[PDB]
DNA sequence: CTTGACAAAAGTGTTAAATTGTGCTATACTGGGAGCCGTCACGGATGC
DNA sequence: GCATCCGTGAGTAGAGGAAGCACAATTTAACACTTTTGTCAAG
């Protein structure tokens, strides 16, 4: 979000989960969202 | 965006340290009634009121502008907490 | 009789 | 304003009564008008003949006839007094002493049967309600293939819901056919023996297929007598019960042979006979006669199963989603089912009451306790899933709700356990269920709407009309036929050209079992009546439907229900032809019964002198509040002395103009971006709409208060409220209620009420306060009803019901109840939601003055500005064609009727635009005005874009733009023209029920929860906004640790924190550091109630008391 | 006896207690079979258990039998009159000593409490507990104005004399929490009963004069 | 001191009886007429605390002066009413009963 | 067991579960004292065991326990602490908050990237404790209680109350929220601008991050209170400070449908 | 060893986070018997207790930062080092 | 201001009375009533 | 392997929401009656 080295103390785990799960509604749905879920 | 936000972020190693310094400075300003400010009378933030131009009551705005000047020293274990509060009370009665 | 049915279990017990 | 009608298809039959699904079904169930001795064995008459006679096994309680009396109160009285519009039910029963041989007859009061209003709805507890028809799997015998093992089929026998167990016949791999009842599998060989079947009988009938019969020839139990085989079967089904012949025969009889417990149903019996090719004597799996079991359906079911597995040509599997296999339970069947269940409970109570207490001197009145019957009926009409609050925002809203089909409800599917197959459009929905109309989201495909021409038959199967085609000519003979019957014919399309009645096209587009095919005129056997039968009433109101994507046509039809009535509502310029029929069948307007003359016209009533001479006075519903708060009023449309014919309109109903459905306004629409105020579906409107009172609606809000009895004393509804000035009590009359006609704002008192204060000594500071001022504390406190924030208007009605009033059944402890009706006239404002019939919706984001809106060269400003970017992604091109047709009709002063899929085409729209240009620009030439300089510039830019042919005169180029629906549009701010021609026309826009006035809410502090001490939820309760898990995740990702902590503790449930934070803020200080939430304290105590020692520790593992020493025993 | 508030097994166990009592009091000298006499005790036990354990808010037997009798009379009138009877008709049929008020009070008493977890609507996300505010704990506004009143009262009492402020804070119970009496206040300062009510009145009068001059305390009176 | 760790563990019968301020011996909740909680019931003031701050059941002590005191006439401790959210009781089972969590 | 707005009583399902356990426990004590036979005692002990199980976890073993007169299972301790409607997910991981509002959103093109259109009536209620202090500071009201009483009635609010309101919100920011909050930019800090009306004005450039169009969306407004909360919102959560997507690093507040078309 | 997100989250060292996710009966049963102690390391546990989450401004790296101006800092240092 | 009165609010028994808890009823009666498939589908753990 | 059991399935908002009696035992309201408090003079 800033194009600079990550600041110490950022909850990157929550950001990681939100980043992956945000476009989930855009998946086509072994292909699409079910493929992601099993992976 | 907040004025001088790029300069504010570059003065700290972590963006959350900047927020802590600004928030702590704002309460120091609020606790002593803005009498411990490092801003000269021509540098005090102002707001436009119907009566006229008056001092900004938002201490966060004051704290951000004070940090831009560079007259504030921030860091860890600068002074003891109890010694800091008592000395500020003595120099700035409230 | 039925372990999961207490009423049927009681009726079996009194039937002895 | 003449109406030009497009279309070439000649509809041979009109639309059936749109509410006949609700009205005719309930009439058949009640049968209140047919004489008792001519009543057929259907409806609640079938319920009486089924449960009765009740036999003690020598007392017999026989049923002879029933009748329904007049309702105790009229419909208006029930609504005003919160009553149920119902009719008392009396049954004529006779008690037969089989010992003595004496009959005593009397009429017993079985309770109250709720009555259906003429429009097709019910008044339950003073509220209008609609019973939604339910779709489910039709009962009968079905043969589905086994998915686990290919080439195998399973026989399923389904009775009526809650009328017997499902019967599963499956060929096991071992070869023996198994039967599953109540999750218990057992060999069908045993039960087949129980019904008197030998070894040679089975081989003589089922032995002509192959190895299948050999699996049904187990001789170990064939020689076994039916009696012990019945006992052996009885032990298998329920193990543990002592084996007794009398108990065993009763259980088997009750399982498959008892009409009172097992009911295949009229639809189920008909399907079983039609599928298996047999003739059921009754509606049960077996008949129990002469002390022995005789087979009805197991052998024909098993015969079909064996033949289907063998592979004979005449046997096929059944599609359970096929609409011939799915039936509709209307209000009549649902009410009868609940009536039958309640009657069974009454029958059980009678049976157990007639076995004790003065056996000789018993009367049918004493034995019959009618409370279980009334309770079951009351439960169905109040707390059923299919008994829904009537949606009456506008007459179309109520009309749709009655024609809705729901797969949910008691006995149907589940909202979350429903797969894609039950939610999908089957091929048999063509002409019977609308494909596009459905609630998008979690209810998509589960709630559907009946088609316009579709009707439900006696058995519950939806039928659709088709025109008989013989020898290539299309006749006027219309056949209503079900999906299973429809699959046997080649049905053409309604758009096939006809030269009179003979089919002219050599290649006819037809359907064979739902598949599109191309056939010759001589291969056509049936034809569609019209394109309107495929869609519902709501979808049929969308002009140019063929140019709209289905996903957006779904939104357009659904939003037509949400349109509010307007005080100046106008029928759309472009219509489809159902606008008159929707109003006529909604019973919202008033029509003349026969030819006559109007004697008296008034805003309150109309008196018409009919030809026969009788004077009929029709009271007019005026400013009535609907279930959604909208004002439903009827405005007279006749004058004194006017001659009216039969069916002539007398008074418009809500949202109707001269008998035509008017859900919105016809406004001049310009399709162009405007300074970002059109951004992302936002809508720009002119201030001229507000000046002439367009999109202005009247909404009525109801406020209720009750004066209760309390231990300390009775609450008094009075004008004398303690500690209030005269300004607060200015609008209250001497009775304490606000006067009618007073304007009320938030915080204003609607009715003054005082309640006795609970006995409690005051705080010492208050005692000193009263001591200083010398004021004695009173015994009553202000508990009056005030206007909630964001509400108000004009008090138009005050309803005061007092204890003991005739028909007012106030709850115990309530002396009186006062209802205040506050009506406000809402104008269109920023944030209000506008929409059209083509799925284009948006909120008004800007209201511009008349001098800022773009205007035509003649000086006419546009009313609404639409963003063109919303068209390409949604693919709803019908609004563009409506805009083009509206532009042509705006300057020609005419309206149009373009039926869906057969209406105005572009050549017909363009020929109208050519005439509209001759009055648009030809008038300018007559006035002595040439071509504008600004117009010349736009034409120069337009010819660079290829919109006009180069080399033509400016007038000819302007005509070319006009034929495309585009005009030279000027900017009201700069005066310079828009650099390109803009599509400007007249479009019908509706104002939806969703308004920002009823959705804005804010709260600083308010009511808190009981256990968790967290703020409540909802605007009505003045609650806070739910900060759920995802919101907490957002703060965690941002790193806002202190912002999150405040919301978790300071602003939600930190009782010490929130009290100190509010106190600190009002003192001008910063809020203090928060503490442990009360919810965590609740969690700890609830964990301790589970015998779990949850202890909060410190850095040194020592216990830390978070309860402040209030939970530690000394 | 099923469907009257107690489960089937609860009815059996209560009847078992009656059966045990029947055995203790049974006499075989009368030549009557056991089932004839045991049926009384078993039915008595089941009915008493229903009258004592079928309601969350327990109602005595005498009032329960009154409620049951009231329901029976209402049903008989309802089936005879073809409509729900009014309180006057129910009271008249009940007998002497019964009026519409007593019938209404008994019906109000016979109201079972409603569960806090009963859902409303098809959506299983709303219950009664979500719509019932907590009116016991003071609101943040109520706690604030109480603190505002306390700080303004202690400031107003400063203008008083050292003893006069003490007397009012002691006579109005601002110190120990409880209101004291003139004799009790007298023991604190060694002063007689009569003198204190005069200095208490005089101190009260001075506060009235100060408030009338400043009006910084009227708003808290509501 | 600040909370740093949260420990969950089994509660012994001795510990459960240590949490409880009194045994609930009757299923009565409140008096149906006076609406006051019944003695020894699920809402007994003698076990879980007073309904209102600094006031016993019998109405003899009604102020904060007698804080931390138990009235001899009624048995209700004169303290804050918020203790009714934090004070637990216990039921002495005639026979032991297994905890369903550690079974199913 | 609380009396409600009227006169009737409302009680939780735990009281019913507790009552049955006490009724069965007391009856077992009586049965044991009477020397009842083993079958009666065994049945009572089994019923006592089931009563404990229903209280701790209803429906886990056997048929769920239902209130007579209805088929709804009683809510046990396990049901209270578990599920989407349990204590954790409904009251601990998420809560309802004070100083929170909600209204329909409309597009504001004249707003800056860090600004939002907050209605006056919403801001009056949201910033009420701050407003009451400000009115006390000026001559609008004598004290806080008089100020609050003045704001109770709409017709009793003078024109100087609004003037104090803008002084209150000067520099402060509010959090705009649209559900579902799929990513972290579903909540953003904006500087409120008092506007006439009832709808929130949303900047066009933040629509994509919020996934918010103007066909009838609604948003939640939250007011951070202290200096720590204001500093976090103004520095970290400000809309003009979050311009790049944390998922990919590409710009998230960028020109959109009408802006791209015009350029 | 490889496990899914559900199994990995349910087998975490903190019972408070695991109980609030899924298998509340199972997680609490195992934690109570084992006498598990939650050190409150992640974000969910602090949210449940209403504490300051150990991320962002609540992280130990930046939480203890002190701000002071020239005049007070010199006054504190001068009045202390003078001894 | 201490002293002596006086009218009224409050604490203290006393008792007829509503109000509540307990016991008992003797022809003989002796193992329940309700339900019932678009049963929801898919992993995952444990048993055997 | 193969059954069997068990837990899971987006987020805000809205509007709509059938015994009866006798008799002893334990509260409870009414009634006096006596302190016990508030009060009002002697100058
Ligand atoms: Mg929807
Ligand atoms: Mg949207
Ligand atoms: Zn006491």
């Amino acid at each position: 979000s800033m194009a600079r080295p990550v600041s110490i103390g950022e909850a990157v785990g929550i950001v990681a989960a939100q980043s992956i799960g945000e476009p989930g509604t855009q998946l086509t749905m072994t292909q699409g969202l079910p493929r992601v879920i099993e992976l | 965006a907040e004025p001088g936000i790029d300069k504010l972020f570059g003065m700290v190693d972590s963006k959350y340290r900047l927020t802590v310094v600004v928030a702590k400075r704002a309460q120091q300003l609020l606790r002593h009634g803005f009498k411990n400010t490092v801003l000269e009378p021509e540098e005090r933030p102002k707001m436009q009121t119907l009566e006229g131009l008056f001092d900004d009551p938002n201490a966060v705005t004051w704290a951000m502008k004070e940090l831009l000047t560079g007259r504030l020293v921030f860091g860890e274990n600068l002074v003891p907490e109890d010694r800091l509060q008592k000395e500020m009370e003595r120099l700035y009665p409230v | 009789i039925s372990t999961s049915d207490p009423v049927r279990q009681y009726l079996h017990e009194i039937g002895q | 304003m003449e109406i030009k009608r497009f279309g070439r298809i000649r509809e041979v039959i009109p639309l059936p009564p749109l509410t006949e699904i609700q009205v005719e079904s309930y009439r058949r169930a009640l049968q209140a008008d047919v004489p008792p001795e001519k009543r057929e064995n259907v409806g609640i008459q079938a319920a009486f003949r089924e449960t009765f006679p009740i036999e003690e096994e020598g007392l017999v309680l026989d049923f002879l006839e029933y009748r329904l009396g007049e309702p105790p109160f009229p419909q208006d009285e029930c609504r005003e007094k919160d009553l149920t519009y119902q009719a008392p039910l009396y049954a004529r029963l006779q008690l037969i002493h089989k010992d003595t041989g004496l009959i005593k007859e009397d009429e017993v009061f079985l309770g109250h049967i709720p009555l259906m209003t003429e429009d097709g709805s019910f008044i339950i507890n003073g509220a209008d309600r609609v019973i939604v028809s339910q779709i489910h799997r039709s009962p009968g015998v079905y043969f589905t293939p086994d998915p686990a093992r290919p080439g195998r089929y399973i026989a399923s026998i389904i009775p009526l819901p809650k009328r017997g167990p499902w019967i599963d016949l499956e060929v096991e791999p071992n070869g023996v056919v198994s039967m599953k009842v109540n999750k218990r599998k057992f060999p069908l060989v045993l039960l087949l023996r129980v019904l008197g079947y030998d070894q040679e009988t089975l081989a003589r009938e089922l032995g002509a297929y192959g190895e299948l019969v050999q699996g049904l020839m187990d001789e170990s139990v064939f020689a076994m007598r039916p009696e012990e085989a019945l006992i052996r079967l009885f032990t298998l089904l329920r193990p543990g019960d002592p084996p007794k012949r009398d108990k065993a025969v009763a259980y088997v009889y009750g399982l498959i042979a008892d009409p009172r417990r097992y009911d295949l149903g009229e639809a189920g019996r008909y399907k079983a006979e039609e599928k298996l090719g047999i003739r059921l004597s009754g509606r049960t799996l077996a008949r129990f006669e002469d002390g022995e079991f005789k087979d009805e359906v197991f052998l024909p079911t098993l015969r079909y199963l064996f033949a289907l597995t063998a592979g004979v040509p005449g046997h096929e599997v059944d599609d359970i989603d096929h609409l011939g296999n799915r039936r509709i339970r209307t209000v009549g069947e649902l009410m009868t089912d609940q009536f039958r269940v309640g009657l069974a409970r009454l029958a059980r109570g009678v049976r157990e009451r007639m076995l004790m207490g003065s056996e000789d001197s018993l009367t049918p009145a004493k034995l019959v306790n009618s409370r279980p019957l009334e309770a079951a009926i009351r439960e169905f009409f109040s707390r059923s899933q299919l008994s829904q609050f009537k949606d009456e925002t506008n007459p179309l809203s109520s009309l749709r709700h009655k024609r809705r089909i729901s797969a949910l409800g008691p006995g149907g599917l589940t909202r979350e356990r429903a797969g894609f197959d039950v939610r999908d459009v089957h091929r048999t929905h063509y002409g019977r269920i609308c494909p596009v109309e459905t609630p998008e989201g979690a209810n998509i495909g589960l709630i559907t709407s009946l088609a316009a021409y579709a009707r439900v038959d006696e058995l519950g199967f939806i039928r659709t009309p088709y025109r008989r085609v013989v020898g290539g000519v299309v006749t006027d003979e219309v056949v209503y036929m079900t999906a299973t019957e429809e699959d046997r014919y080649t049905i053409a399309q309604a758009n096939t050209p006809l030269e009179g009645n003979r089919i002219a096209a050599e290649r006819v587009v037809a359907r064979r079992k739902g598949e599109p095919v191309i056939v010759s005129p001589e291969e056509v056997e049936f034809m569609d009546v019209s394109p309107k039968q495929v869609f519902s009433v709501n979808t049929n109101l969308i002009p140019f439907l063929e140019h709209d994507d289905a996903n957006r046509a779904l939104m357009g039809s659904n939003m037509q229900t949400q349109a509010v009535p307007l005080i100046r509502a106008q029928a759309p310029v472009v219509m489809t032809g159902l606008e008159e029929r929707v109003v006529r069948d909604s019973l919202a307007a008033l029509y003349a019964e026969e030819d006559g003359e109007v004697a008296k016209v008034d805003g309150n009533r109309i008196v018409v002198r009919y030809e026969d001479g009788r004077l009929v006075e029709y009271p007019l519903r005026r400013f009535y509040r609907s279930n959604q708060g909208t004002a439903l009023d009827q405005r007279p449309r006749v004058v004194v002395g006017q001659r009216v014919r039969k069916g002539d309109l007398l008074a418009d109903g809500p949202a109707s103009e001269n008998g035509f459905l008017a859900l919105g306004q016809n406004v001049l629409v310009a399709i162009m971006p405007f300074d970002g105020y059109n951004f992302e579906d936002a809508i720009v409107i002119s201030e001229e709409l507000l000046k002439r009172d367009f999109y202005t609606s009247i909404h009525i809000e109801r406020y209720e208060i009750e004066a209760r009895d309390t231990k300390l004393g009775p609450e008094r509804i009075t004008r004398d409220i303690p500690h209030l000035s005269e300004a607060a009590l200015r609008d209250l009359d001497e009775e304490g209620v606000v006067r009618i006609g007073a304007e009320v704002k938030p915080g204003d008192i609607l009715v003054g009420r005082t309640s006795f204060k609970g006995e409690s000594e005051p705080t010492p500071e208050e005692r000193l306060l009263r001591s200083i001022f010398g004021e004695k504390a009173r015994d009553v406190k202000d508990t009056s009803l005030r206007v909630p924030p964001g509400e108000g208007g004009i008090v138009v009605r005050t309803v005061r019901l007092r204890r003991g009033d005739p028909g007012v059944e106030l709850k115990p402890g309530v002396r009186e109840v006062v209802r205040v009706y506050v009506a406000q006239k809402r104008k269109l404002q920023v944030g209000d939601k506008l929409a059209n019939r083509h799925g284009n919706k948006g909120v008004v984001a800007k209201i511009l003055p008349v001098e800022d809106m773009p205007h035509l060269p003649d000086g006419t400003p546009v009313d609404v500005i639409l963003n063109p970017l919303g068209v390409p992604s949604r693919m709803n091109l019908g609004q563009i064609l409506e805009t083009h047709l509206g532009l042509a009709g705006y300057f020609l002063g005419q309206r149009y009727i373009s039926p869906i899929f057969d209406g105005a085409k572009e050549p017909e729209i363009k020929e109208l635009l050519a005439q509209a240009f001759e009055v648009y620009f030809g008038k300018r030439k007559g006035e002595g005005f040439g071509v504008d300089k600004r117009e010349v510039e736009v034409l120069r830019r337009a010819e660079k874009l290829g919109l006009v042919t180069p080399g033509k005169t400016p007038e000819e180029q302007l005509k070319e733009l006009f034929l495309q629906g585009k005009v030279v549009l000027y900017d009201g701010r700069t005066g310079e023209p828009i650099e390109g021609p803009i599509v400007v026309g007249q479009m019908f826009i509706m104002k939806l029920y969703h308004m920002v006035e009823d959705k804005m809410h804010a709260r600083s502090t308010g009511p808190y929860s009981l256990i968790t001490q967290q703020p409540l939820g909802g605007k009505a309760q003045f609650g806070g906004q739910r900060f759920g898990e995802m919101e907490v995740w957002a703060l965690e990702a941002y790193g806002a640790a202190h912002t999150l902590q405040e919301m978790l503790t300071l602003k939600s449930d930190d009782i010490e924190g929130r009290n100190a934070a509010y106190e600190a803020i009002i003192k001008g200080e910063d809020v203090p550091e928060p503490s442990v939430p009360e919810s965590f304290r609740v969690l700890v105590k609830e964990l301790q109630a589970l015998a779990l020692d949850v202890q909060t520790l410190d850095e040194k593992d020592n216990p830390v008391d978070i309860f402040e020493g209030l939970a530690s025993k000394r | 006896y099923t469907g009257r508030g107690l489960s089937f097994l609860d009815l059996i166990q209560e009847g078992n207690q009656g059966l045990i009592r029947a055995v203790e009091k049974f006499e075989y000298k009368r030549r009557f079979k056991f089932s004839t006499y045991a049926t009384w005790w078993i039915r008595q036990a089941i009915n008493r258990a229903i009258a004592d354990q079928a309601r969350t808010i327990r109602i005595p037997v005498h009032m329960v039998e009154t409620i049951n009798k009231l329901s029976r009379t209402a049903r008989q009138l309802q089936q005879e009159l073809g409509r729900e009877p009014t309180y006057e008709e129910i009271a008249e049929a009940m007998g002497p000593g019964w009026d519409a008020k007593r019938v209404e009070e008994t019906l109000k008493i016979a109201q079972e409490p409603v569960s806090l977890e009963t859902p409303i609507g098809d959506e299983k996300d709303s219950f009664y507990g979500d719509f019932i505010p907590d009116e016991h704990l003071p609101s943040p506004v109520d706690a604030a104005t109480q603190s505002l009143l306390s700080e303004e009262l202690e400031k107003a009492l400063s203008k008083l004399s050292e003893r006069e402020a003490m007397v009012l804070k002691l006579r109005k119970g601002l110190i120990d929490g409880r209101e004291h009496t003139l004799e009790e206040v007298g023991a604190f300062f060694g002063v007689t009963r009569e003198r204190i009510r005069q200095i208490e009145n005089k101190a009260l009068r001075k506060l009235k004069y100060h408030e009338s001059r400043t009006r910084k305390l009227r708003d808290f009176l509501d | 001191k600040e909370v740093r760790k949260v420990r969950i563990a089994l509660a012994s019968p001795e510990k459960i009886r240590s949490w409880s301020y009194g045994e609930v011996e009757k299923p009565e909740t409140i008096n149906y007429r006076t609406l006051k909680p019944e003695r020894d019931g699920l809402f007994d003031e003698r076990i879980f605390g007073p309904i209102k701050d600094y006031e016993c059941a019998c109405g003899k002590y009604k102020r904060q002066r007698f804080e931390g005191k138990v009235c001899e006439r009624c048995g209700v401790e004169v303290t804050k009413s918020i203790v009714r959210r934090y004070r637990m009781g216990h039921i002495e089972l005639a026979t032991p009963a297994a905890h369903i969590w550690f079974v199913k | 067991m609380v009396q409600v707005d009227g006169g009737r009583f409302a009680t939780s399902d735990l009281n019913d579960l507790y009552r049955r356990l006490i009724n069965r426990n007391n009856r077992l004590k009586k049965l044991l004292a009477q020397g009842a036979p083993e079958i009666i005692i065994r049945n009572e002990k089994r019923m006592l065991q089931e009563a404990v199980d229903a209280l701790l976890d209803n429906g886990r073993r056997g048929a769920p326990v239902t209130n007579p007169g209805s088929d709804r299972p009683l809510r046990s301790l396990t049901d209270i602490l578990s599920g989407k409607q349990g204590r954790f997910r409904q009251n601990l991981l998420g809560k309802r908050v004070d100083y929170s509002g909600r209204s329909v959103i409309v597009v504001g093109p004249q707003l800056k990237l860090h600004q939002c259109g907050l209605p006056k009536r919403m801001a009056l209620e949201l910033f009420k404790p701050f407003l009451l202090k400000k009115m006390e500071e000026k001559g609008i009201a004598p004290n806080v209680k008089a100020a609050r009483r003045m704001l109770e009635r709409q017709r009793d609010i003078k024109d100087e109350v609004w003037d104090a309101l803008e002084e209150v919100i000067h520099g402060k920011v509010v959090l705009l929220n649209r559900a579902p909050t799929l990513h972290r930019l579903g909540i953003q800090a904006f500087q409120p601008v008092l506007v006439e009306g009832q709808s929130i004005q949303l900047h066009p450039l933040v629509c994509e991050a919020f996934n918010a169009d103007f066909d009838g969306d609604q948003m939640a407004v939250h007011v951070p209170l202290s200096s720590f909360a204001q500093a976090e919102a103004r520095i970290q959560m400000l809309s003009a400070h979050n311009l790049l997507s944390p998922a990919s690093g590409e710009p998230l507040a960028k020109p959109s449908r009408d802006i791209i078309l015009g350029l | 060893l490889l496990m899914g997100v559900t199994k990995s989250a349910l087998s975490t060292k903190s019972w408070l986070s695991a109980a609030s996710f899924q298998n509340t009966t199972h997680v609490l049963t195992e934690a109570a018997i084992a006498g598990k102690k939650d050190e409150l390391i992640g974000l969910k546990e602090n949210v449940i207790l209403g504490r300051l989450i150990p991320a962002g401004t609540g992280s130990d790296f930046v939480r203890f930062t002190q701000v002071v101006d020239q005049k007070t800092l010199k006054a504190i240092e001068e009045a202390r080092k003078e001894a």
